[PDB]
């Protein structure tokens, strides 16, 4: 029961964890956006405050 | 060279005048009415200065008058349980200004050799910051994080706890609100700590040219106490409403704006305000008129108050003034709503007086937190998976969370130096070890505390000399064993 | 006595010459196609010129005519006598009934009102609400800010405020919508007509249609009203729509005015031209005001300078955040980010605070699992742990509640709760009471007592 | 009346805006990007039997008008808390959400429930 | 010979006969009643015109001033006669002792040694650390950074560097504050005298309240002390400490000066101020100049531009770490991050080399078992791990050690420890002899030879 219970942790762990890498790979698309949020608002600002800044 | 001068355009609280050939830079400028202005920008043929008060009733071609010298300020032993204005004017309600002199607000800060090593402490009260973050006369510790995470509830509550210490208090509010400045001063009055510190006030409504000077006023009034072998503790809250309202000047004088818009300047504004406060020694004899002695040494302890937006400490003003004081306390947003009431974190805060400004049995119980602290610190990660870990590193695990749950307390609550009781021996051993469970880790906080007025003369003792070595500990040993014989 | 010389925008700037320079804050008349035209003196220029702002659409003006300057500040009516109905940023009657009005009059701008002149209070006033009553309260004499991006309920939680406390009220109330919808205010006002309770309050409408003058200045016609009403009577209601419009609308304007711009191209001086405003707003000795206001946060961001700043001048700050609509929870404050300067002990008694403080916690150390949850699912957390979520989870949906206000596009009827029953309910959830119940039985009810039965129905 | 992409419209303001010099703001629009959009708006609105008498001159004699108006705004990867998207869901009383992920999955009136919203609500619909 | 035309902060512009006028970085004495305080020209615009900045406060200055055009620029004390004493960014004495003993009077403006310098050169300074020179070797000419966030102790390690280097060696050392707080030159000129070390130690502050112009150039007046003693022959120490308040208060200049800024906000010259500070800090034909500059982290970010351009001239990188002071150790630097361009066998020997590698590949694989001793406990590895970390955990300990300049702080006794007994001690506690002895002998001690007597009292 014991060793039968066994066999079946690796199946379900393997399984489970297929799960948790596809979990992180939506979870790194979402920030990606996020990210080139950040990275435009970033560089239009910059850009803006130099510019307006010299006048 | 020329004595008046006429005023060709006004807006915005600034004024451009035509003519004034003589004027010095930052000069004094009295308007018609009783208000002056500030020559903050003399070009060729054009003076441009700050208005310091409303300048709706000021028009074109008024007569303006050069005048002698800078911004003064009263200052002396009287302006205690007054609030006051920018230029020393009480708005408190009592009227008259019990004042002893005047005094520049702009003024050099004391060179080295002037300066006495600081190694005497300024109790803020709360055991997370006198025991890992100390603070002592002559220093200046930065407050900074988001808003509302605790920064003014802890400033004042360590003016607070000055009530009795000695130290004298000033409470700089810049670009405030009247409203909550009224409640503050009010809670001053609550506990006995009004009668023993001077509130400067530069509401929100007020001039620019006030709300940036108000700083400067509030020490000027500060280091009278310092110059004459005396220690004092100012705090300005909102150094930030300081540098966005500077930063509105520099822009209608159309100065070049840096990163934020804000003054190229700025770093400069802070650096010397904050050079001002400082420990000077005994040798300061030599005052305003040496010298009655004057054998003493004094002191101006000063904690900025930063405020930061979504966390970001490296925008352009906390920059400036984290690189200017020597420690600071990062108050995190996370640990407050949390429960973690004094929000301060650890590790990330630094004190680079330390040991020094620390009491001396402070000094030796606080380095056994410091690194119990710093070891939770590192196995933070598997409070996640807690359980999944062997009982060795498990209870550095409990311990860490149980010392964290021991360095938070109600807000107007500041502890004896019998904190040192409950700190120092909480790490000694586990008496939290014991009985652990975090609810309980802070009754028991509540209850060795009082069970030790019941026997206090052995702890009134502690308190006073301020030191400890080995009989003191053999007692404190004892007095936690003969603890556990209650609640 | 004057002639035009330039026309951009808003802002046109008068030549006088020096015989009679307007004052800087001070109104002047000009016949452009048709009718009068107000606009307001800014800046004294140098050389006997002088920069103003339109009243109203600048369009038509010519370059050269010749503009009448009277002494008078602004013209706005005040007292008794301006209960009846809705007012203009001019203080004209737009409404249909010709003035009776003044007795008196005020300028629009005014100074704050003296330091030791202050008063306040402690007296908790209780909305209908159950998030605001719990989470963050206040006496008469306070400061509310409704904080929200575009479609988070802003507006209808304004509303449902002042349906709840406008009654307990039994005195004089000064709404004061400003760059908002006219839609809203058409109804507002009929709506009010018919409950007849108009005659205890007082409109004045400066729209999101109409030209930047007005808008940055109908915020002052508005309080400038209320100021006369704390001078005499003691107890005014002030509800203001959209502070925000009103720094917004001095934005349009500071590019014209020839200043540089400040950090993300507002006015240098949005310290000064928040502050002014909202340190008019106060309890005097003589009377208070209590005030709730809409204060919007652009693009979301809570870190843009008008909300950051605004926060200061707050005695209590509910915030509304997109997230916790996307769910459902139509009460959509952010428990969390969401305060008030009176959550103290002392003030509110300490069943009200630690039950505060736990829903505040517990729903805090939620959002730290949420991580790991997301990433590794819900079997990973200790049996505490995934009791936590479970409780918080309905702390989180026990914090909606449907408003009456927001019967008409939603089914639901709306509900009232106690801030006694608040308490006995949270508290309550997290002792471990109702924990058998589902949690779609806390979501959008009243009582516990509510969520109770409808775990029955499911 | 539909405005077809009012996101084309103030994109073609903001390059008028800045060849004016005009300061640029929040993602590189004028301050008065709202005012744009707002005045626009605002147009769109009913209007009760005393304003069609008085603008008819008496011809009407007891009739309301109305200019429905509902907008367009492309939003760029679902960003909704976009600049121009904030405002004009600021004005407009209601919106509508087309979901790109529930479009590609067959659901063509891809509108999202839950999110979108008429605050007219109830009085805007028939009785049945 | 000239009249001040213009002022703003410290940057006043003054006007000049044209032709003769002064040349840019050239000097001008100004009399504002109190004191002469200096202006250095920054830009010779225009005709005639030219834009400075005070040196001093501009407080006070006023239009039609005359202003001395004098003929060099800034003027600074050199060789010897400087050893002894603070002094302020030009030259004059701060410390109210005597006036400097001579100068040839250099100018602080500078020329890049053309590429005739004596390397080859490894003459491997001792400091002597033990954790510094075991795995932080550098040669004259060369440049030392000290990495860290406050409180790490870059200070501190810096005066023992001196003071180390100055007896139990020859001195040969030039302090410049650059920006320096005052509390840390008062601690600093006093921890100096109470040790013999103050000479040769010449002082260099620029106290942070001192004026951008005044700042930046604190750096080059302590370089030219040094590149004099050089000139004389002599391998001198050159502690600049703080890079970062150098190009900072060189932004500072940039901004009030009118420069568009560039990357961060940062000055667009960035690169070659940092250029020239940085490459007259070398190894002559005749003598050498070696530097330690304590190198600040904003937000603990290489990133940003002010320890980004640093690192390109940078021999040795000595990271500290506030983790690794907060558990105990003080010389607080991981040995894991800290790097030397000189740390090869062919140029330190293969004995350092090597031991050097080994306490880096025992910490490593200690940081590897650390992970499997949490989860599944010490009693899992296997005799011979059980052993490389005991071993390690010894190590780590031993690299730690109790400076002399911080007595004031722990009151024990420092210890300096050669590169011989150095290598000597770890190479052995790592084959490993000392395994008899518990981990508290090698806490705080020099050479092993004194943990092993430690390890008797134990
Ligand atoms: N140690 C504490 N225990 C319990 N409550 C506290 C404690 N410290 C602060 N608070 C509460 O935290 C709230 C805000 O504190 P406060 O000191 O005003 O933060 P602040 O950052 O100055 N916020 P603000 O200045 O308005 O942006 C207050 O309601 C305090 O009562
Ligand atoms: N050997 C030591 N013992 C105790 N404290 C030390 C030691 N070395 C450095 N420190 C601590 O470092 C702190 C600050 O030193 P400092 O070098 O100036 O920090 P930073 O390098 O960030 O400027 C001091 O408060 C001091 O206590
Ligand atoms: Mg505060
Ligand atoms: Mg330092």
């Amino acid at each position: 029961g014991v060793v039968e219970n066994l066999a079946s942790e690796q199946a379900a762990r393997m399984v489970a964890m297929k799960a948790a890498t596809d979990n992180g790979g939506s979870l790194i698309k979402e920030l990606q956006l996020v990210y080139n949020k950040a990275r435009q608002a970033s560089i239009t600002q910059e850009l803006t405050e130099i510019v307006s800044g010299a006048a | 060279a020329h004595n008046e001068g006429t005023i060709v355009s006004v807006s915005d609280g600034v004024i451009r005048i035509h003519g004034l050939a003589d004027c010095m830079q930052g000069e004094m400028i009295s308007l018609p009415g009783n208000r002056y202005a500030i020559a903050l920008n003399l070009e060729r043929d054009s003076v441009g200065a700050v208005v310091m008060g409303p300048y709706a009733d000021l028009a074109e071609g008024m007569k303006v008058k050069c005048t002698g010298r800078i911004l003064e300020v009263p200052v002396g032993r009287g302006l205690l349980g007054r609030v006051v204005n920018t230029l020393g004017a009480p708005i408190d309600g009592k009227g008259p200004l019990d004042h002893d002199g005047f005094s520049a607000v702009e003024a050099i800060a004391p060179g080295v050799i002037e300066r006495q090593s600081v190694d005497q402490p300024v109790q803020t009260g709360y055991k997370a910051v006198d025991s890992m973050i100390p603070i002592g006369r002559g220093q200046r510790e930065l407050i900074i994080g988001d808003r509302q995470t605790g920064k003014t509830a802890l400033a004042i509550d360590a003016i607070i706890n000055q009530r009795d210490s000695g130290i004298k208090c000033i409470y700089v509010a810049i670009g405030q609100k009247a409203s909550t400045i009224s409640n503050v001063v009010r809670k001053l009055e609550e506990h006995g700590a009004l009668a023993n510190t001077i509130v400067v006030v530069a509401t929100a409504s007020e001039s620019a040219a006030l709300q940036y000077l108000a700083p400067y006023a509030g020490c000027a009034m500060g280091e009278y106490f310092r110059d004459r072998g005396e220690d004092a503790l100012i705090i300005y809250d909102d150094l930030s409403k300081q540098a966005v309202a500077y930063r509105q000047i520099s822009l209608l004088l159309r100065r070049p704006p840096g990163r934020e818009a804000f003054p190229g300047d700025v770093f400069y504004l802070h650096s010397r305000l904050l050079e001002r406060a400082a420990r000077v020694n005994a040798e300061y004899v030599e005052a305003f008129t040496k010298g009655e002695v004057k054998g003493k040494t004094g002191s101006l302890t000063a904690l900025p108050i930063i405020e930061t937006q979504a966390g970001d400490v490296s925008a352009f003003v906390p920059t400036n003034v984290i690189s200017i004081t020597d420690g600071q306390i990062f108050l995190e947003t996370n640990l407050f709503n949390a429960g973690i009431r004094p929000a301060v974190n650890p590790g990330i805060s630094v004190s680079r007086v330390g040991g020094a400004a620390q009491t001396k049995i402070m000094k030796k119980l606080s380095g056994g937190i410091r690194t119990a602290l710093a070891q939770y610190r590192e196995l933070a990660a598997f409070s996640q998976f807690a359980s999944d870990l062997d009982d060795a590193t498990r209870k550095q695990l409990d311990h860490g969370q149980k010392v964290t749950e021991l360095l938070k307390q109600k807000q107007y609550a500041p502890m004896s130096v019998a904190q040192q009781s409950l700190v120092l021996f909480a790490a000694e051993r586990g008496y939290l070890a014991d009985v652990e469970l975090s609810k309980i880790g802070s009754f028991e906080a509540a209850l060795l505390a009082y069970v030790d007025r019941d026997h206090a003369p052995l702890m009134q003792e502690i308190n006073q000399t301020g030191g400890y070595n080995d009989e003191i500990e053999g007692k404190l040993k004892g007095i936690l064993d003969s603890f556990k014989a209650t609640q | 006595t004057g002639k035009i010389v330039q026309v951009i925008g808003a802002v046109v700037d008068v030549e006088f010459p020096q015989d009679a320079v307007p004052r800087v804050y001070d109104a002047l008349e000009v016949q452009n196609g048709n009718e009068r035209l107000v606009l307001e003196v800014q800046q004294q220029l140098g050389g006997g010129i002088v920069r103003t702002i339109a009243m109203g659409s600048s369009d038509g003006l010519r370059r050269g005519l010749d503009v009448k300057d009277l002494e008078h500040p602004i013209e706005v009516p005040v007292g008794e006598a301006t209960l009846g109905r809705i007012m203009n940023v001019l203080g004209e009657p737009v409404d249909m009934k010709g003035e009776i009005g003044e007795e008196e009059r005020w300028a629009i701008h005014r100074a704050a009102p003296s330091y030791e002149e202050l008063s306040n209070s402690q007296e908790l006033l209780e909305t209908g609400i159950k998030v605001i009553d719990l989470m963050c309260p206040f006496a008469k004499g306070g400061k509310v800010g409704l904080f929200g991006g575009a479609g988070v309920g802003k507006t209808v939680n304004m509303m449902e405020l002042i349906r709840n406390i406008a009654i307990e009220h039994s005195g004089y109330s000064v709404f004061a919508g400003v760059g908002e919808r006219t839609r809203e205010g058409n109804d507002f006002y009929h709506e009010m007509t018919d409950s007849n309770v108009i005659d205890k309050v007082s409109l004045v409408y400066g729209q999101m249609n109409e030209p930047p003058g007005n808008r940055l200045r109908v915020a002052l016609t508005g309080l400038t009203m209320a100021e006369k009403f704390r001078d005499e009577g003691r107890d005014v209601l002030l509800f203001v729509d959209n502070i925000y419009r009103y720094t917004l609308a001095g934005t349009e304007v500071s590019a014209l005015l020839g200043r540089m711009p400040s950090a993300v191209g507002y006015q240098p001086t949005l310290a000064e031209e928040m502050g002014v405003l909202q340190e008019r707003i106060t309890s005097t000795k003589t009377g208070s005001i209590t005030s709730v206001q809409a204060v919007y946060v652009p693009a979301d961001d809570l870190t843009d300078p008008s909300p950051a700043t605004t926060f200061a001048h707050l005695d209590a700050t509910v915030v509304l955040s997109r997230q916790i609509a996307s769910l459902g929870i139509y009460p959509a404050v952010d428990p969390l980010d969401s305060t008030s300067r009176q959550l103290d002990p002392l003030v509110v008694g300490q069943e009200h605070y630690d039950t505060a403080r736990g829903v505040q916690s517990i729903l805090q150390r939620y959002q730290e699992l949420k991580d790991i949850i997301a990433i590794l699912g819900m079997d990973e957390l200790s049996e505490e742990d995934k009791l936590v979520v479970a409780r918080a989870r309905k702390i989180q949906r026990f914090l909606s509640q449907p408003f009456f206000v927001a019967e008409v596009f939603t089914g639901s009827p709306g509900k009232y709760v106690s801030l006694k029953d608040t308490i006995r309910g949270f508290k309550g959830i997290m002792e471990g009471e109702y924990d058998h119940l589902p949690e779609q039985a806390f979501y959008m009810v009243g009582s516990i007592e509510e969520a109770v039965e409808k775990a029955k129905k499911l």
